[PDB]
C-alpha cells in the first residue's frame, strides 16, 4: 500500500470522463443481462442457469493471469468467433506495456491480497 | 479497539470472546479449509 | 506556444524532410524518417511508444519495415486515443528498403492519411506556405537543387532550420540560417 | 510412488520429484555449447532435424535474438521455447521503454526466471521443460553468460554445456580452459574439438558470435565456407599431433 | 499415510507436509550469525568450488535496506521471492511512517508471507529458514529467525543447515562476554564456528559484516585468509 | 500410473497423451503435399464416399485467404474451430497492417494458439494435424503443424494412415526442379500408393496453389487428370 | 467440481486412448439405440419428407402428447433420435440460436447454418 | 511494475479528457491555435433503375464493402474509413462461412448496430446500395443509427438541387443510360470539376456459384 | 442449489530543552502523552483525533512500544490528504516527546506538515508570534515561559498546558 | 513567488534555490529547505503547489532507492529523469489541477555533468541552464548574455550575483536568504549560503 | 460391505435409491441432551436439561433468543445452531425494518426449510447437523415447530429430541389429553414431568440443570436459570 498503489483522487474517481466510459467498460455484462433477462422470460429459468454454468466451467481453464490467453471455447460459446470489434484490433493485450509480478498477480486474482 | 471508537465504553469479557469465536467457527477467499489448531484463555 | 512547422519532399531517387529552428525529426530504421508537430509531451510519448511497437515488429519478422506498413501503424496507434486525442501531426518520409523508391505522407490527429506525388507540409501554418511551395516545385530535381528549393521555401515561409537529404547511399544533414 | 503425483508434493525427505523430472526431459534434446572469451562470447548447437525433405527457412532453428544485444540458445520443448523467446522479447522492451536504456542480462535472466519459478508452485500447471543458455554485453560488467534450469534457477559461468552428453564436455572444458587467456579463434577451436569429441560435417552445427565494433554490439551467423574450413583446420592439425 | 495433504491432521495431531518443508531445508548449506555489542556477523560455507563459475551471481548474503540485512538456507529458488518482497515492503512502510523499518516489523512480515502459503492445497509452502541482523533506530542490535510454518524468534547467536547441532553446541559452550568485548574477538568467534563443521578453511568460507550506521560491507579473501593465520598462530 | 493425467512428467522425462494424440492423428485418412518450383499441390482422400452425400455440404480443402490454403489429417471436429480461428487472424492482421498476412505468421499464431490446450488439466489437446500452403514474395511455402504446437518447414510430406511407405516413395521420386503438373502427376501416385480401392474422382480432393491464389480442384479437372495416370 | 476425473482410458472424456480413441463418445453414440426407434429421411425432386416409428405401448396414456416430429421454425422441421429429455432439451436450444441468429443478421437462419451452430455447440 | 494487479484490455481508452478540456479551455482563452479534424463534406447521390443501383459523388471515394455492395460517405473522413474497412471484414468472414454473396440488409443491420453503440460520437453518414438474390436496395444511415429505404437518396452540403432535380425527372424502371444521366444533372446541379459513378448491374453477378476471395 | 453453485480563537506553541509548551485562549487530549490542538471545524477534528488516537493505541499494543510524534504526524497527513477538495477544513498541531528531545508539528487540511520550533495560529496571532519570537530563547526558565505566554495572550487579546518526559498536565 | 536558478559547467552543476515556504494560515519561520537527495550523486529540486510537492519528491525519491537496493548499483541521471517524467505524464492525467516544476541535476562517472529541465505539462529537455520562477525571461536573458562553457566554480557564483543584483535592481523587496549547493566528482558539495 | 463407496459423499445415490450421509448427519442429534416442548391455548414453553462437564464450570446455554415474540432449543452441533440463530434473527430484524410488521413463524420455518435445503444437494457442503425446536406465539395463536437435518419440519403439538428422549415423548403422547385446558403453572409442571423421565431412576431435577423459556399473549420470550426457576418447581411430586 501507498507505493503498490498511487496517483489516486477520490473525487476524481466518482465523476466518469466521458459519457462512455462506463458503457464501453461494462458492454459483455450488460449484454448478458439482456440475453438472460429475454431467454428467461421466454422459455424459463433452466436456460440462463445453463448458459452461466457452461461459462463458468470454460473459463476455469486458462493461463495464469501475467501471461496471455486466447479464450477459444468461450468465443465459440458466445458466438463471437465469426465478428471482428474495436476491442480486437485497438490497444492489442498481447503486447501491454505493463504488467505486474506474477506472483502479485496470481494471489490477486484468487482474492487473498 | 473498533468497539472503544464506536461506543466510548469498554468490551465486556464475554462479549470479546464471542466476537473472536465468530471467525474460528468458519471453513470449509480468505478463510482457512481447516480448523485452527489452538486454544485461548480469557481473563480479566 | 508555437507548435512548428514540417515539410517534405521528394526527386530523382532522394527526399528531403525539414523543420524549423525540443526534437521534431525522429530516425526510424535506416533510410526512413518520422516528424512530429504540436505539444511537445505528446510528440515524445508518440514516439516512444511507435519505437517501441516497430522494435517488435521487426524483431519478431526478421525484416525491414516499408513505409506504408509503418503509415498503417502509426494511423492505428493514433485513432486508438479516438475520444481524447494526441495533438500531433506526423509526416513521414522515407526510401523502399529493396526498390529504394520516394515516398511522402502526412497525417491528422486522429489518422486519416494522405499520400501526395509532389510536396507535403503540415504544421500551424498549412494555409499558407501551399501556393509558394506548388509555385517553387519542378520534376525530377537532383540532390542539391532539392536542397536548395527546400531551404528557400522553410526561410521564405517564416529562425533557423534543418535538413535531412537521404540517398541511396549518403545521408546528409545541414542546419543553417537566413543571412 | 506416493509423493508423485502433483508439484505441490514434499516427499518425507524434502524433494520435489515432478521438477526432478522436468529437469530430467532436458537431456534428450542437443547439445548447445557456450564459452566466454577474452573479446567476444560464442554459441554452438546441434541440428537435430537434418533430413533430406526438409526445407531450410528463417535464420537459425535453435538460435534467437532478443534485443540489440543479446541472443539466446534452446534445449527442451520447442512449444515451451517459443513462449518463452516471445516473453523474453517483450520485458526487453518494456524495460526499454520504461527506462530509455538497454536491459542489463542479469535483470533479464532474473525476470524469466521468475516466471519459469512460479509453474512449479501454484497446482494444476505443468513445470515448462526448457533449459536456455544467454550471452550479451552490458556496460557495467562486459561479456556475459549464463545458464538456466527448468526449476527457475540461474547462475553465470565461463563455458558450459547443456543437452546431450553434458557432463563430457563439461569435464574436456575444465581441463582444456584458459582462464583470462581465450581469444576468440581459440574459443572456436576449443568449441571445434569438444564437439567433435562429443559428437564431422559442416552441415550440422551452427555457430554465432558476439563481438564490440566501434561502440555497437554486431551479432553474427558464421557460414558454411568459414565452418567447413574450421573443420578442415582441426583435421589437418588433429593429424599433424600423431 | 496422511502426509498427502497439506490441510489434514494425523490422529495424534500433526501436519507432516510442514515438517517435510522443514526437512528440505534441513539439508541446505550452514549458515551462522553472532550478535554483538557493537556489530553484527554472517557467515556461510561454500559447495563445491565449480571453477568455472563467477562467484558473484551466487551468493546467500543480502541487504534488504540500510540498517537489514538477510542470509538463507534451504531452496535456492523461492528465497529470491521472500527477499524481493521484503525489499519492496521496506520501502513502503518508509513512505507510511517515515520511519527506518524496524527488525522485528520486518521479519513479522516475511513470517506472515510464509504463513499465507500454507492454508490451502492449491500451493505448496516456501522451503527456506532466514536469519535476520540489523540495528534498530535506537542502536540496539537483533538478531531473528523464521520457519517455513510461520514462526519467528529472537536469539542471541544460532545456525542452521546441514550440520547444524554441532555448530549449535561450540556456540554454547563458547559464547561468553570475555569473546564478544571487540569486533575482532566476535569475526573470529564466528569464523572459528564456521571452521568445527566445514574443510580446511580460507576458501569455503563467506562471510559480511555489518557495523552502526556502516551499511553492509563483505569481507575479501585478503582479510579472511588473514584471520584464519592469526587464528592459526594461536595455538 | 502416468499415462491418465495430462500434466505429468513420467519418471524417463516424458509426456504420455501428447503421444496418444499423435497416434490419434497417425490414425486419420491420408494426406500429400508437394512444392514445386512455381506452386504447391495439395491432396487427400474422402470419408463419405457412398453415394449418398451432397457434394456441394462438406469439404475437407478450406481456404484461409485469396493465397493461403489448409488441409488436415485426425479428428474431423476438432478442426472447424482452428480454420475459424485462423480466418479471424488473417482479418485481424489485414486490419491491423493494410497487408496481407505472411504464411509463417499465420503458422506461427495457430500453433501458439494450439499450444495452450497442452499445459493445464481440466482439458485435453487437439487430435489434429494440419498441413499448410501459401505464396508470398514469388516463393511457395509448406508448413505442418503438430498437436504439441511444433511446426516444421517441408519440401515434400506425406501424413495420415501408412505414411512412412509414402515417405519413402517421396523421397525416392522428388526432383529439385519440378513444374506444378508434374507435382500433381506425383502426388496422385503418391496417394494411389495407400488407397484399398479403386480411387475415383468423387472420393479425393486436390488444391493448388500459384501467383493467382488458392483455388480448389474441380471434380471435372480431378477427372482429367486421373484418366492421364 | 472437485470430484476430479476417473481413472481409465475409458470413463473420462478427455483421455485418449493407447492408439487416440475417446470412448466416452462412441458410447454417446450406443445411446441412441436406448429408444428403440428408427428415423428414416429422403429428398425429392422438389420435396422433402421425413418418416418414424411411433411406439404407445400404454392404454393409459395420451397419444396427443407423445411426438418426435417438432417444429424449430415456420420453414425448418426436425426429428429427434434418443433419448428424450436431451432431444427436447436440443430443440429448444435450436430455438434460441434461430432466434439469435435472426436477430443478428436480419434474415431466417438456413439449414446449413442451422446445422453447423449446432455442430458447433456439441463439440 | 508494480502498480500493476489486474491484466490489461484493449479498445478505447479515455485519459486525455480531463487535461485536454482545461487544456482547451486555456489555450482559448489566450487565443492559441490547435489541430483540428478533417472534413469531407460534399454532395452524393444515388438511385435505383430497373435492375440496378446507380452512386455518384463529386470530386475515389465511393467504398468496397462487398462484390455487389458499394457505400459513399460524407462526415469525418477517419470514422467513415475506419467503419468501412471494419463492415468489409466481417461481411467477407461472413461469406466465407456461408459461402454465398451478402445480403444488403445484413450490412445495413450491422452499420445501424455499431452506430447506435456510440451515441453518435462517430460522425458518419452513409449511403448504402447494392444488389442480391433478392433484389436491388439502397438505404440513408444517419450518425445516431436512423435507417430509411428509398427508391431515391441524395446527401451532402449541395443537397437541395439534387432533390429537386430527382423530385423533377424521376420515374420507376429507369434506363441504366438516362438514370447514370439523370444523376449526372443532379450532382452537377449542385456546383456552379468532374463527377465519379459507379454502376451495379444485374447482369454482371452470378448467384449461383460458390463464393471466391475478390482480389 | 445450481443457483447456489455459480455464485475567532487564538493559539499558540513553542518547545526547548524542557518540553513543550501549549496555550490558547478548543485543545483535545489525544493520549497521555501526545497532546493536539483544534481550529476549523469541531466535527472534523472531533473524529479525525479519535481515528488517529485509535491507531496510536493499536501501534503501540502491536509493538509494545510508544509511537513516535513524527510517525503520528505522519500518519494523520496521509490520512487527511486522501479526502483532498473535499471540504474538509482543519489545523492542528501535535506536541510530545518521545525520543531525541521534544518534537513539535503543524498539519492541515490542504496537506502541509512543517516542523519547527514556534507556531501560533488564529486571528490576531500576529502580535503574539512577534512578542514570543522577541521573547524566544532554548535555555529558560519553567515560569519564565510560563510568565512569556501568558504575556503573549494579554498581548494577543486562559488554557495552558506543559508537556514533559512523563505526560503532559494541566496548570491553569 | 518562488526562484529556481541552475548553471553546469564543464566538470560540475551549481544550483541555487530559495528558503520560503508558502504557507500563509499559521506564521512560522522561513526557513525550508526544498532540494531533494535522491541518491549520492542525484539532486531533484522541484517548486509548485505545498501538498502534492512533497509526496511527489518522496515517491521518486523511494522508487530511486528501491531499484538500488535491487540491482546493487546506483541509476543514471538520465533514466531518473525519464523515470520522473513518466511517473509525472501518468500522475497529471488524474488530478486535473495539478502544478509541480521540476529541475534534475547530477553527476555521472560514465557521461558526466547533466541538469535536465522539466515544464509542468512534462516535457524533458536537456539545458545548459534554466530557471523557475517570476523573472525567469529576465534571468534566462542575462544568462544567455553571459555564458560560456569554460567558466569556473567562482565566475558561475559571480554570474549568479549578477543575476540576483539585476533582479534586485529591477525590485528589490523580498530577496529570501536562498541557498546554493553544488554536485561534482566528489558528491553533494554544500556551499555557502548568499542572503545578499 | 458394500456401502464404502456409495457414502462418502452427499451428491451420490445409493444401487438401492439412499443418500447415507443424510441418515448419518441425522444420527448426530442424538448426541445432546434432550429438551422438551409443549402448548397450551394461550402459552407455549420450552424446557430444556443443561449439562456441565465437571463441577468448576458454568453450563452452557441450550436456550436462545430471536426475537420478541420467537425463542429456540438447541440439540446437536453448536456451529450449526448459532449459524442459524444468527440467520433468524438477521431475518426478523430485517421484516421488522421493512415492514413494521413481526416476521410470522410459519414463514420463518419455511425459510429455515428452504435454506437448509441446499447443501444437500451441491458438491463441496455437508448437512446441517442440528435440530431445533421453535416457539412463537402471533395473530394465529401459541406456535411450536421441529427442525429436522434432513431439511425437513413438522408442525408438532407436543415433541421432544435429543439423547434418551422416547419416554418423555410416550409421557406427552399419553398426557396430550389435558394441555389445551391448562394454565402456565400446571403446564411447566407437565413439561418438567415429562423430562423427568429421560434421567435414571437415581438423579433429582435439581435447580441447576434446568433452563425455561416461556411465551404468550402479553408476555414476551423469557428464560429463567438459577433461582429464576425456584418458583416453578416445588410443586413437583415425588417420582
Amino acid at each position: 500500500d501507498l507505493l503498490r498503489k498511487g496517483f489516486s483522487c477520490v473525487k476524481n474517481e466518482l465523476l466518469p470522463s466521458h459519457p462512455l466510459e462506463l458503457s464501453e467498460k461494462n458492454f459483455q455484462l450488460n449484454q448478458d443481462k439482456m440475453n438472460f433477462s429475454t431467454l428467461r422470460n421466454i422459455q424459463g429459468l433452466f436456460a440462463p442457469l445453463k448458459l452461466q454454468m457452461e461459462f463458468k466451467a470454460v473459463q476455469q481453464v486458462q493461463r495464469l493471469p501475467f501471461l496471455s490467453s486466447s479464450n477459444l471455447s468461450l468465443d465459440v460459446l458466445r458466438g463471437n468467433d465469426e465478428t471482428i470489434g474495436f476491442e480486437d484490433i485497438l490497444n492489442d493485450p498481447s503486447q501491454s506495456e505493463v504488467m505486474g509480478e506474477p506472483h502479485l498477480m496470481v494471489e490477486y486474482k484468487l482474492g487473498l491480497l | 479497539q473498533n468497539h472503544w471508537f464506536t461506543y466510548n465504553e469498554t468490551m465486556t469479557v464475554e462479549s470479546v470472546t464471542q466476537a473472536v469465536s465468530n471467525l474460528a467457527l468458519q471453513f470449509g477467499p480468505g478463510a482457512m479449509s481447516r480448523p485452527f489448531g489452538v486454544a485461548l484463555l480469557f481473563g480479566g | 506556444y508555437n507548435g512548428g512547422a514540417v515539410m517534405a519532399m521528394k526527386g530523382k531517387n532522394c527526399v528531403a524532410i525539414a523543420a524549423d529552428r525540443f526534437q521534431k525529426i525522429f530516425p526510424m530504421g535506416d533510410r526512413l524518417y518520422i516528424g512530429l508537430a504540436g505539444l511537445a509531451t505528446d510528440v515524445q510519448t508518440v514516439a516512444q511508444r511507435l519505437k517501441f511497437r516497430l522494435n517488435l515488429y521487426e524483431l519478431k519478422e526478421g525484416r525491414q519495415i516499408k513505409p506504408y506498413t509503418l503509415m498503417s501503424m502509426v494511423a492505428n496507434l493514433l485513432y486508438e486515443k479516438r475520444f481524447g486525442p494526441y495533438y500531433t501531426e506526423p509526416v513521414i518520409a522515407g526510401l523502399d528498403p529493396k526498390t529504394f523508391k520516394p515516398f511522402i505522407c502526412s497525417l491528422d490527429l486522429i489518422g486519416c492519411p494522405m499520400v501526395t506525388d509532389d510536396f507535403v507540409v503540415s504544421g500551424t501554418c498549412a494555409e499558407q506556405m501551399y501556393g509558394m511551395c506548388e509555385s517553387l516545385w519542378e520534376p525530377n530535381m537532383d540532390p542539391d537543387h532539392l536542397f536548395e528549393t527546400i531551404s528557400q521555401a522553410m526561410l521564405n515561409a517564416v529562425m533557423g532550420v534543418i535538413v535531412h537529404i537521404i540517398e541511396k547511399d549518403k545521408i546528409t544533414t545541414r542546419t543553417l540560417k537566413a543571412r | 510412488r506416493r509423493y508423485d503425483s502433483r508439484t505441490t508434493i514434499f516427499s518425507p525427505e524434502g524433494r520435489l520429484y515432478q521438477v526432478e523430472y522436468a529437469m530430467e526431459a532436458i537431456g534428450h534434446a542437443g547439445t548447445c555449447l557456450g564459452i566466454l572469451a577474452n573479446d567476444g562470447v560464442l554459441l554452438a548447437a546441434e541440428r537435430r532435424n537434418i533430413h533430406k525433405l526438409l526445407d531450410e527457412v528463417f535464420f537459425s532453428e535453435k538460435i534467437y535474438k532478443l534485443n540489440e544485444d543479446m541472443a539466446c540458445s534452446v534445449a527442451g520443448i520447442t512449444s515451451d521455447a517459443n513462449v518463452l523467446t516471445n516473453e523474453l522479447r517483450l520485458i526487453a522492451q518494456r524495460y526499454l521503454l520504461q527506462y530509455q536504456e538497454p536491459i542489463p542480462c542479469e535483470q533479464l535472466v532474473t525476470a524469466l526466471c521468475d516466471i519459469k519459478q512460479a509453474y512449479t508452485q501454484f497446482g494444476g500447471k505443468r513445470p515448462f521443460g526448457v533449459s536456455l543458455l544467454y550471452i550479451g554485453w552490458d556496460k557495467h560488467y562486459g561479456f556475459q553468460l549464463y545458464q538456466s534450469d527448468p526449476s527457475g534457477n540461474y547462475g553465470g559461468w565461463k563455458a558450459t554445456c547443456i543437452g546431450n552428453n553434458s557432463a563430457a564436455a563439461v569435464s574436456m572444458l575444465k581441463q582444456d580452459y584458459k582462464e583470462g587467456e581465450m581469444t576468440l579463434k581459440s574459443a572456436l577451436a576449443l568449441a571445434i574439438k569438444v564437439l567433435n569429441k562429443t559428437m564431422l560435417s559442416a552441415e550440422k552445427v551452427e555457430i554465432a558470435t558476439l563481438t564490440r565494433e566501434n561502440g555497437k554490439t554486431v551479432i553474427r551467423v558464421l557460414k558454411q565456407k568459414e565452418v567447413e574450413q574450421l573443420i578442415k583446420k582441426h583435421e589437418e592439425e588433429e593429424a599433424k599431433a600423431e | 499415510s496422511y502426509d498427502r495433504a497439506i490441510t489434514v491432521f494425523s490422529p495424534d495431531g500433526h501436519l507432516f507436509q510442514v515438517e517435510y518443508a522443514q526437512e528440505a531445508v534441513k539439508k541446505g548449506s550452514t549458515a551462522v550469525g553472532v550478535r554483538g555489542r557493537d556489530i553484527v556477523v554472517l557467515g556461510v560455507e561454500k559447495k563445491s568450488v565449480a571453477k568455472l563459475q563467477d562467484e558473484r551471481t551466487v551468493r546467500k548474503i543480502c541487504a534488504l535496506d540500510d540498517n537489514v540485512c538477510m542470509a538463507f538456507a534451504g531452496l535456492t529458488a523461492d528465497a529470491r521471492i521472500v527477499i524481493n518482497r521484503a525489499r519492496v515492503e521496506c520501502q513502503s512502510h518508509r513512505l507510511t511512517v517515515e520511519d527506518p523499518v524496524t527488525v522485528e516489523y520486518i521479519t513479522r512480515y516475511i513470517a506472515s508471507l510464509k504463513q499465507r502459503y500454507t492454508q490451502s492445497n492449491g500451493r505448496r509452502p516456501f522451503g527456506i529458514s532466514a536469519l535476520i541482523v540489523g540495528f534498530d533506530f535506537d542502536g540496539t542490535p537483533r538478531l531473528y529467525q523464521t520457519d517455513p510454518s510461520g514462526t519467528y524468534h529472537a536469539w542471541k547467536a544460532n545456525a542452521i543447515g546441514r550440520g547444524a547441532k554441532s555448530v549449535r553446541e561450540f556456540l554454547e559452550k563458547n559464547y561468553t562476554d570475555e569473546a564478544i568485548e571487540t569486533d575482532d574477538l566476535t569475526i573470529k568467534l564466528v569464523i572459528k564456528a564456521l571452521l568445527e563443521v566445514v574443510q580446511s578453511g580460507g576458501k569455503n568460507i563467506e562471510l559480511a559484516v555489518m557495523r552502526r550506521d556502516q551499511s553492509l560491507k563483505i569481507l575479501n579473501p585478503e582479510e579472511i585468509e588473514k584471520y584464519v593465520a592469526e587464528i592459526e598462530k594461536e595455538k | 500410473g502416468y499415462s491418465f493425467s495430462l500434466t505429468t512428467f513420467s519418471p524417463s522425462g516424458k509426456l504420455v497423451q501428447i503421444e496418444y494424440a499423435l497416434a490419434a492423428v497417425a490414425g486419420g485418412a491420408p494426406s500429400v503435399g508437394i512444392k514445386a518450383a512455381n506452386g504447391v499441390v495439395l491432396a487427400t482422400e474422402k470419408k463419405q464416399k457412398s453415394i449418398l452425400y451432397d457434394e456441394r455440404s462438406v469439404h475437407k480443402v478450406e481456404p484461409i485467404t485469396k493465397h493461403i490454403g489448409l488441409v488436415y489429417s485426425g479428428m474431423g471436429p476438432d478442426y472447424r474451430v482452428l480454420v475459424h480461428r485462423a480466418r479471424k487472424l488473417a482479418q485481424q492482421y489485414y486490419l491491423v497492417y493494410q497487408e496481407p498476412i505472411p504464411t509463417a505468421q499465420l503458422v506461427q499464431r495457430v500453433a501458439s494458439v494450439m499450444q495452450e490446450y497442452t499445459q493445464s488439466g481440466g482439458v485435453r489437446p487437439f487430435g489434429v494435424s494440419l498441413l499448410i500452403c501459401g505464396w508470398n514474395e514469388g516463393r511457395p511455402y509448406l508448413f505442418q503443424s503438430d498437436p504439441s504446437g511444433a511446426y516444421f518447414a517441408w519440401k515434400a510430406t506425406a501424413m495420415g494412415k501408412n505414411y512412412v511407405n509414402g515417405k519413402t516413395f517421396l523421397e525416392k521420386r522428388y526432383n529439385e526442379d519440378l513444374e506444378l503438373e508434374d507435382a500433381i502427376h506425383t502426388a496422385i501416385l503418391t496417394l494411389k500408393e495407400s488407397f484399398e480401392g479403386q480411387m475415383t474422382e468423387d472420393n479425393i480432393e486436390v488444391g493448388i496453389c500459384n501467383e493467382a491464389g488458392f483455388r480448389r480442384l474441380t471434380p471435372t479437372e480431378v477427372k482429367d487428370y486421373l484418366a492421364a495416370i | 467440481m472437485s470430484r476430479g476425473s476417473s481413472a481409465g482410458f475409458d470413463r473420462h472424456i478427455t483421455i485418449f486412448s493407447p492408439e487416440g480413441r475417446l470412448y466416452q463418445v462412441e458410447y454417446a453414440f450406443k445411446a441412441i439405440n436406448q429408444g428403440g426407434l428408427t428415423s428414416v429421411a429422403v429428398r425429392g425432386k422438389d420435396c422433402a419428407v421425413i418418416v418414424t416409428q411411433k411406439k404407445v405401448p400404454d392404454k393409459l396414456l395420451d397419444s396427443s402428447t407423445v411426438t418426435h416430429l417438432f417444429k424449430i421454425t415456420e420453414n425448418i422441421g426436425c426429428v429427434m433420435t434418443g433419448m428424450t429429455a436431451d432431444s427436447r432439451s436440443q430443440v429448444q436450444r435450436a430455438r434460441y440460436e434461430a432466434a439469435n441468429w435472426k436477430y443478428k443478421y436480419g434474415y431466417e437462419i438456413p439449414v446449413d447454418m442451422l446445422c453447423k451452430r449446432i455442430a458447433d455447440i456439441s463439440q | 511494475a508494480v502498480s500493476v494487479y489486474a491484466p490489461p484490455v484493449g479498445g478505447f481508452s479515455f485519459d486525455n479528457c480531463r487535461r485536454n478540456a482545461v487544456l482547451e479551455a486555456d489555450f482559448a482563452k489566450r487565443g492559441y491555435k490547435l489541430p483540428k479534424v478533417r472534413k469531407t463534406g460534399t454532395t452524393i447521390a444515388g438511385v435505383v433503375y430497373k435492375d440496378g443501383i446507380v452512386l455518384g459523388a463529386d470530386t475515389s471515394k465511393i467504398h468496397f464493402i462487398s462484390p455487389n455492395i458499394y457505400c459513399c460517405g460524407a462526415g469525418t473522413a477517419a470514422d467513415t474509413d475506419m467503419t468501412t474497412q471494419l463492415i468489409s471484414s466481417n461481411l467477407e468472414l461472413h461469406s466465407l462461412s456461408t459461402g454465398r454473396l451478402p445480403r444488403v440488409v445484413t450490412a445495413n443491420r450491422m452499420l445501424k448496430q455499431m452506430l447506435f453503440r456510440y451515441q453518435g460520437y462517430i460522425g458518419a453518414a452513409l449511403v448504402l446500395g447494392g444488389v442480391d438474390v433478392t433484389g436491388p436496395h439502397l438505404y440513408s444511415i444517419y450518425p445516431h443509427g436512423s435507417t430509411d429505404k428509398l427508391p431515391y437518396v441524395t446527401m451532402g452540403s449541395g443537397s437541395l438541387a439534387a432533390m429537386a432535380v430527382f423530385e423533377d425527372k424521376f420515374r420507376p424502371d429507369m434506363e441504366e443510360e438516362e438514370a447514370k444521366n439523370l444523376v449526372s444533372e443532379a450532382i452537377a446541379a449542385g456546383i456552379f470539376s468532374n463527377i465519379d459513378l459507379c454502376v451495379i448491374s444485374k447482369n454482371k453477378l452470378d448467384f449461383l456459384r460458390p463464393y471466391t476471395v475478390p482480389n | 442449489a445450481l443457483a447456489s453453485v455459480l455464485e475567532g480563537t487564538t493559539t499558540l506553541a513553542f518547545k526547548f530543552r524542557h518540553g513543550v509548551i501549549v496555550a490558547a485562549d478548543k485543545v483535545i487530549e489525544i493520549n497521555p502523552y501526545l497532546l493536539g490542538t483544534m481550529a476549523g471545524g469541531a466535527a472534523d477534528c472531533s473524529f479525525w483525533e479519535r481515528l488517529l488516537a485509535r491507531q496510536c493505541r493499536i501501534y503501540e499494543l502491536r509493538n509494545k512500544e510508544r509511537i513516535s510524534v513524527a510517525a503520528a504526524s505522519k500518519l494523520l497527513a496521509n490520512m487527511v490528504y486522501q479526502y483532498k477538495g473535499m471540504g474538509l477544513s482543519m489545523g492542528t498541531m501535535i506536541c510530545g516527546w518521545d525520543k531525541r528531545g521534544p518534537g513539535l508539528y503543524y498539519v492541515d487540511s490542504e496537506g502541509n506538515r512543517i516542523s519547527g520550533a514556534t507556531f501560533s495560529v488564529g486571528s490576531g496571532s500576529v502580535y503574539a508570534y512577534g512578542v514570543m519570537d522577541r521573547g524566544y530563547s532554548y535555555d529558560l526558565e519553567v515560569e519564565q515561559a510560563y510568565d512569556l505566554a501568558r504575556r503573549a495572550i494579554y498581548q494577543a487579546t486562559v488554557n495552558l498546558y506543559h508537556v514533559r518526559e512523563d505526560g503532559w498536565i494541566r496548570v491553569s | 513567488m518562488e526562484y529556481l536558478i541552475g548553471i553546469q559547467g564543464p566538470d560540475y552543476v551549481l544550483v541555487a534555490s530559495d528558503r520560503v515556504a508558502a504557507s500563509n494560515i499559521v506564521q512560522m519561520k522561513d526557513d525550508h529547505d526544498k532540494m531533494f537527495k535522491m541518491s549520492e550523486k542525484i539532486l531533484l529540486l522541484c517548486v509548485g503547489e505545498a501538498g502534492d510537492t512533497v509526496q511527489f519528491a518522496e515517491y521518486i525519491q523511494k522508487n530511486v532507492q528501491l531499484y538500488k537496493m535491487r540491482n546493487g548499483y546506483e541509476l543514471s541521471p538520465t533514466a531518473a529523469a525519464n523515470f520522473t517524467r513518466r511517473n509525472l505524464a501518468d500522475c497529471l492525467r488524474s488530478r486535473t489541477p495539478y502544478h509541480v516544476n521540476l529541475l534534475l541535476a547530477g553527476y555521472d562517472e560514465h557521461e558526466g555533468p547533466a541538469l535536465y529541465y522539466m515544464d509542468y505539462l512534462a516535457a524533458l529537455a536537456k539545458a545548459p541552464f534554466a530557471a523557475h520562477g517570476y523573472g525567469a525571461f529576465l534571468t534566462l536573458s542575462i544568462l544567455d548574455r553571459y555564458y560560456t562553457p569554460t567558466i569556473s566554480r567562482e565566475r558561475a557564483v559571480e554570474l549568479l550575483r549578477k543575476c540576483l543584483e539585476e533582479l534586485q535592481k529591477r525590485f528589490i523587496l523580498n530577496l529570501p536568504t536562498f541557498s546554493v549547493r553544488i554536485i561534482d566528482k566528489n558528491g553533494i558539495h554544500d556551499l555557502d549560503n548568499i542572503s545578499f | 460391505m458394500f456401502r464404502n463407496q456409495y457414502d462418502n459423499d452427499v451428491t451420490v445415490w445409493s444401487p438401492q435409491g439412499r443418500i447415507h450421509q443424510i441418515e448419518y448427519a441425522m444420527e448426530a442429534v442424538k448426541q445432546g441432551s434432550a429438551t422438551v416442548g409443549l402448548k397450551s391455548k394461550t402459552h407455549a414453553v420450552l424446557v430444556a436439561l443443561k449439562r456441565a462437564q465437571s463441577e468448576l464450570a458454568a453450563h452452557q446455554k441450550k436456550i436462545l433468543h430471536v426475537d420478541n415474540h420467537i425463542g429456540i432449543s438447541i440439540a446437536g452441533l453448536t456451529a450449526d445452531a448459532r449459524l442459524l440463530c444468527n440467520f433468524m434473527r438477521q431475518e426478523c430484524l430485517d421484516s421488522r425494518f421493512v415492514f413494521d410488521r413481526p416476521l410470522p413463524v410459519s414463514r420463518l420455518v419455511s425459510l429455515i426449510g428452504s435454506k437448509t435445503q441446499i447443501p444437500t444437494q451441491r458438491y463441496g457442503r455437508r448437512p446441517y447437523g442440528v435440530g431445533l425446536l421453535i416457539a412463537g406465539y402471533d395473530d394465529m395463536g401459541p406456535h411450536i415447530f421441529q427442525t429436522c437435518p434432513s431439511a425437513n419440519y413438522f408442525d408438532c403439538r407436543a415433541m421432544s429430541i435429543g439423547a434418551r428422549s422416547q419416554s418423555a415423548r410416550t409421557y406427552l403422547e399419553r398426557h396430550m389429553s389435558e394441555f389445551m385446558e391448562c394454565n402456565l403453572n400446571e403446564l411447566v409442571k407437565h413439561g418438567l414431568r415429562a423430562l423427568r423421565e429421560t434421567l435414571p431412576a437415581e438423579q433429582d431435577l435439581t435447580t441447576k440443570n434446568v433452563s425455561i423459556g416461556i411465551v404468550g399473549k402479553d408476555l414476551e420470550f423469557t428464560i429463567y436459570d438459577d433461582d429464576d426457576v425456584s418458583p416453578f418447581l416445588e410443586g413437583l411430586e415425588e417420582r
